[PDB]
């Protein structure tokens, strides 16, 4: 019952 | 097919606005209030049968944030173009004198999502009651948004749905009065 | 103000058929609307959109960690939120308040317009049909289609132009996924 968000991926600098 | 979530992000510079929210289906189950950092539910019945870990949203918008600076540079510097919106008002429910009915004003198909959004009656703004969605997207990611207003029909009353956009050359007016 | 804005959105999408028996998840990064990278379950690695994200591909497909955060998405990540939810939005289901009222198609005379006003129902997918003396009218039928309220409800008006004579019925009929039998309301000159 707990809401899972998934991570935004980092693009390089 | 038969179902769609989506977890939707963006960032906007240089107004620094940030959005994370959870659609199904084209409807909202909840975003995140950033400045507050809290779970927002769009119906409470859906805080009595889940939860979300409101801090884990800010770790996206700050990536999308850097991401937007990379991009920024990369596509050197192109800006959005201004898309402005569709605007319809229309009721809850059929319209019953004295019979409390809830004016929605429909902001569709428009970008950047920053928009400035009055309801008038009789030519007066009107602030009792009214609340709004967050930018809501879309499948071809432009954005939407609802703004409510109950209110208790009368003859004598007439209603506008007021929006402003930096696409839009004049304020869009969007009339309502009982027929 | 007119000083030039900059839009980053990233959709993470999940696509169910049949509940979870298939899953496709879709990492999705836009540019203003321009979707420049995507992952797709489907191919297991990101794919550039357009130029713009080639190097975001080429450095994401680099690092196998990262790729295989990804692949698992359908699992820990779409499956898991599905569990979650699905009571109270797959199986949600609001039945239609069904309401028939004339009108005027311009200032006439004599109301020319039946309305069946189909509202608060969830989900979508609905079906109205007017009817004249038990035989279903097709002509001169318009709607506004299908309304989202924004709030997990639809509405939708269904019209019929049409001139009603003293001793006919008019029926409205809905039906729709939260209706075990089809909803009907007669509407009478
Ligand atoms: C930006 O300009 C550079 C030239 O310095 C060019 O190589 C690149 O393709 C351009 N990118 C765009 C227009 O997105
Ligand atoms: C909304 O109003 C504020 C001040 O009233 C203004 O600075 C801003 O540009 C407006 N936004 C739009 C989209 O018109």
């Amino acid at each position: 019952d707990i809401f899972e968000r998934i991570a935004s991926e980092a693009s390089r600098l | 097919e038969e179902h769609v979530i989506i977890q939707a992000e963006f960032y906007l510079n240089p107004d620094q606005s940030g959005e994370f929210m959870f659609d199904f289906d084209g409807d909202e189950i909840f975003h995140v209030d950033m400045a507050k950092k809290e779970t927002v539910w769009r119906l409470e019945e859906f805080g009595r049968f889940a939860s979300f870990e409101a801090q884990g949203a800010l770790a996206n918008i700050a990536v999308d944030k850097a991401n937007l600076e990379i991009m920024t540079k990369r596509s050197n510097y192109t800006p959005i173009t201004n898309v402005p919106p569709e605007v319809t008002v229309l009721t809850n429910s059929p319209v019953e004198l004295r019979e409390p009915n809830v004016l929605i004003c429909f902001i569709d198909k428009f970008t950047p999502p920053v928009v400035n959004v009055t309801w008038l009656r009789n030519g007066k703004p009107v602030t009792t009651g009214v609340s709004e969605t967050v930018f809501l997207p879309r499948e071809d990611h432009l954005f939407r948004k609802f703004h409510y207003l109950p209110f208790l029909p009368s003859t004598e009353d007439v209603y506008d749905c007021r929006v402003e956009h930096w696409g839009l050359d004049e304020p869009l007016l969007k009339h309502w009065e009982f027929d | 103000d007119t000083r030039p804005r900059f839009l980053e959105q990233v959709k993470h999408e999940c696509h169910f058929f049949n509940g979870t028996e298939r899953v496709r998840f879709l990492d999705r990064y836009f540019y203003h609307q321009e979707e420049y990278v995507r992952f797709d379950s489907d191919v297991g690695e990101y794919r550039a959109v357009t130029e713009l994200g080639r190097p975001d591909a080429e450095y994401w497909n680099s690092q196998k960690d990262l790729l295989e955060q990804r692949r698992a998405a359908v699992d820990t990540y779409c499956r898991h939120n599905y569990g979650v939810v699905e009571s109270f939005t797959v199986q949600r289901r609001v039945y239609p308040e069904v309401t028939v009222y004339p009108a005027k198609t311009q200032p006439l005379q004599h109301h020319n317009l039946l309305v069946c006003s189909v509202n608060g129902f969830y989900p979508g997918s609905i079906e109205v049909r007017w009817f004249r003396n038990g035989q279903e009218e097709k002509t001169g039928v318009v709607s506004t289609g299908l309304i989202q309220n924004g709030d997990w409800t639809f509405q939708t008006l269904v019209m019929l132009e049409t001139v009603p004579r003293s001793g006919e019925v008019y029926t409205c009929q809905v039906e729709h996924p939260s209706l075990t039998s089809p909803l009907t309301v007669e509407w009478r000159a």
